[PDB]
RNA sequence: GUCGCUGUAGCUCAGUUGGUAGAGCAUAGGACUGAAAAUCCUUGUGUCAGGAGUUCGAUUCUCCUCGGCGACACCA
RNA sequence: AAGGCGAACUUCUGGGUCAAGACUGACGCUGAGUCACGAAAGCGUAGGGAGCAAACAGGAUUAGAUACCCUGGUAGUCUACGCUGUAAACGAUGCACACUUGGUGUUAACUAAAAGUUAGUACCGAAGCUAACGUGUUAAGUGUGCCGCCUGGGGAGUAUG
């Protein structure tokens, strides 16, 4: 249960920073935006797979274009 | 007329709009405010300025019973929950704590199936 | 595959189901 | 496309009764027809009447705060994202603001009931010199659409 | 509007016009509503049929249709059945919202 | 016959223990979309059913009616 | 072995891997019928039913919408037992053995650990192979054992038994 105790002397802004980075960190947002609604234990198996392969391919390309030059 | 010094102020933040509570330290409701509310109707509901608004306007509607000492609760991912702090902030009314309670399932009740099927 | 050999095998398919649907309950 | 278009013209300070760019411009949107000779009588005579139903001496002065009167600040423009036409608010620049000004006033003016030229034009700007009127009205109808509608303001590109 | 059959080099049978109309009817329950002008150039050049049917949308959409035939009946059915189909397509385009 | 009431914008509805004539829908105009829709914005729409009295002035306060009401009791 | 198997614990229980670490001494490979297992859906009996959700109802989009979208919602989804034995049940590649350059990770074990080996598990890739795509020590390379299966498309996995 996320929490930010705000200090008696500190700023609202840096205050919610702070909030927003640790709730980035935790990761609460996206489990939220993922568990909206059902997904077939295929179809993320399915997209995993892609990723890694984009991810794969991206980085072959990146080496590929670091070596090209 | 009464003084109560602390307080609780809840907001839900989804994507069609925005609620915002004025509460004991017990809990117990002093005042809410809502975008549909407020006004606003349609995609307006769910914009960070209509956040800024209702949450102000909730406060607004609390300015008399001494309170300036509030822990804030956050759920949902709207677009301006920051703005909905932000707004509480500009008010002048003290924050002691910024925290959320997002539902977190440990996997139980198989959710809604997707759209355009 | 180019997909149109399967998409003949799927619309057959669903003929026959579609017959033997019509069928059932008859006596 | 290829933006950053080529410096104006801007050297038509009218240099005739006083050195002043913006009646120049002023004139140049009353035009028709191509006479500029006719635009130009017509506001110097105009301006003068309305400087002596207002009597005051300095006609620069008075002129200047009935545009000022019509200026309007934020306006509509229309973009759309998704499928989902917006009209989002966005300020204009100075340039456009005199634009749009002395178009409403042209505009009023030209669709009024009057006996003449630039009794018309008169009459319409010491109506905009008290706040009130056609342009005037369409100037803060345009201003609190805009501020009816400031939810998308965060879509300025 | 009402649609403008024109012919070059040819003489309308009243069986044919009155074909092309009876297949024309497709349209106003659909697509008169969307349109400003629909005209139909039969010519007959090299012993054969050539067939220009032209649609004009209310949102600046052109459609053009070109077809040749050897019978004027068969002609007709193909070049008004790809017409309507264009039709169909391009109000769909714009109503997919 | 009696009781509880209402009549205010074209419709619906407020109306403050007396000094506002409006709210929502709709109508008309501008803007938006390709139209129809939905925003957004302007704009009209009144002896506030009639009369007497209370007040310094009355939609409002009382009373007497006009027309329409809901509900109750008799009905040879 | 495949289907498949992920909160925690116990009981019952199957399989694999390594070694000088002794014993048996070819006791093996594959396998027509046959038998067993076999996602999900479905069926019978008896329970359970939060959420989700065929059929179905209403509201919208549309010329129409028996759909996509929205609000609801019965079977089903779950448990015990008994049936059905079908999937793009896929690595679209049957199983087993003897061989045939490497690069970069990773799991387990041996080693205190590195470092290497062995048994797996991924990416790239030499030769070779391939109609090409690609494959390439987990071959689709070089050899064989046995089983299953194919002989133009539609009719047709139909008619009939």
């Amino acid at each position: 249960m996320v929490t930010v105790t705000v200090d008696k002397n500190e700023n609202l802004e840096k205050a919610l920073k702070r909030f927003k980075r640790m709730i980035e960190k935790e990761a609460i947002i996206r489990e939220w935006k993922r568990r909206e609604y059902y997904e077939k234990p295929s179809t993320i198996r399915v997209k995993k797979e892609k990723a890694f392969k984009r991810k794969q391919a991206k980085k072959v390309r990146k080496l590929k274009q670091k070596t090209n030059r | 007329k009464r003084n109560i010094g602390e307080g609780n102020v809840y907001i839900q933040a989804t994507f069609n709009n925005t609620i915002v509570t004025v509460s004991d330290i017990k809990g117990n409701a002093l005042a809410w405010a809502s975008a549909g509310g407020m006004g606003f109707k349609g995609a307006k509901k769910s914009t960070p300025y209509a956040a800024q608004i209702t949450a102000e306007s909730a406060l607004n509607k609390v300015r008399d019973f001494g309170i300036n000492y509030v822990h804030v609760y956050i759920k949902g991912p709207g677009i301006g929950r920051e703005s909905a702090i932000r707004a509480i902030g500009s008010i002048g009314m003290t924050v002691k704590s910024i925290s959320d309670i997002t539902p977190i399932p440990h996997n139980g009740c198989r959710p809604k199936k997707t759209r355009r099927v | 595959p180019c997909g149109r050999k399967r998409k003949l095998k799927k619309i057959s398919t669903h003929k026959r189901k579609k017959k033997r649907r019509k069928n059932r309950h008859k006596k | 496309m290829s933006r950053k278009n080529k410096k104006i013209k801007k050297k038509v300070f009218v240099d005739t009764r006083y050195n002043s760019r913006i009646v120049a411009k002023f004139a140049n949107r009353m035009m028709y027809d191509g006479k500029k000779s006719i635009s130009e009588s017509i506001l110097y005579s105009s301006i003068d009447l309305l400087a002596d139903k207002l009597e005051e001496s300095d006609k620069m002065a008075v002129f200047y705060k009935a545009l000022d009167n019509i200026k309007p600040l934020v306006e509509v423009r229309s973009r759309r994202v998704g499928g989902a036409t917006y009209q989002v608010p966005v300020e204009v620049r100075e340039e456009r603001r005199e634009a749009l000004a002395m178009k409403w006033i042209i505009f009023a003016a030209r669709k009024s009931s009057g006996r003449s030229m630039k009794e018309k034009l008169s009459n319409e700007l010491l109506n905009a010199y008290n706040s009130t009127g056609a342009a005037f009205k369409k100037k803060e109808d345009t201003h609190r659409m805009a501020e009816a509608n400031k939810a998308f303001t965060h879509y300025r590109w | 509007m009402e649609p403008k059959i024109q012919t070059v080099n040819y003489s309308l049978n009243e069986n044919e016009k009155n074909f092309i109309l009876k297949k024309l009817e497709k349209f106003d329950t659909h697509i008169k509503k969307h349109i400003d002008n629909l005209k139909i150039t039969i010519k007959k050049e090299h012993e054969l049929f050539k067939l220009d049917a032209h649609i004009h949308f209310n949102w600046g959409k052109i459609i053009h249709i070109r077809e040749d035939g050897k019978i004027l009946l068969n002609l007709i059915d193909s070049a008004i059945a790809r017409l309507y189909k264009t039709a169909t397509k391009e109000k769909e385009k714009k109503n997919n919202k």
